[PDB]
């Protein structure tokens, strides 16, 4: 369980 | 650019996917070399080759880089 993964930078 | 790097320890476990992404677990103190953007952090294991990027919410900041 953890914050959901963000989109990774460019 | 970066003067002063910050460190971090874990606060959730982290399974990176990529090559560009740096696992972890909980506990882990983590150098941060430098905010890659709004959600991401670059990050080494101290004393390590470990190196790579994991999001700011899976850490608690102890020091931002400066």
């Amino acid at each position: 369980l953890a914050p959901p993964k963000p989109p990774l930078p460019e | 650019m970066v003067l002063e790097y910050g460190e971090a320890i874990a606060k959730f476990n982290f399974n990176g996917d990529t090559q560009v992404e740096m696992s972890f677990r909980k506990g882990e103190r983590i150098t941060l070399l430098r905010q890659v953007d709004e959600n991401w952090y670059e990050g080494r294991i101290p004393g390590t080759s470990r190196q790579g990027i994991f999001p700011i919410t899976y850490v608690d900041v102890i020091k931002r880089p400066l």
